[PDB]
């Protein structure tokens, strides 16, 4: 499954993160394409550079 | 935000 980010990767693998941008778009992403730390995305509203 | 992680194979 491939989410939408500019530079996104398809991992595949066992178990992968996704975080939700809380920004707009509602659109998931992978913590790593969209470079999210996960203390920030658990932590505060995620919201992408494109909602930014 | 809204989390989740998907688990495969
Ligand atoms: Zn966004
Ligand atoms: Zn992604």
């Amino acid at each position: 499954s491939v989410c939408a980010a500019q530079n996104c990767q398809r991992p595949c693998k066992d178990k992968v993160d996704w975080v939700q941008c809380d920004g707009g778009c509602d659109e998931w992403f992978h913590q790593v394409c969209v470079g999210v730390s996960p203390e920030m995305a658990e932590n505060e509203d995620y919201i992408c550079i494109n909602c930014a | 935000a809204r989390t989740k992680q998907t688990a495969r194979k």
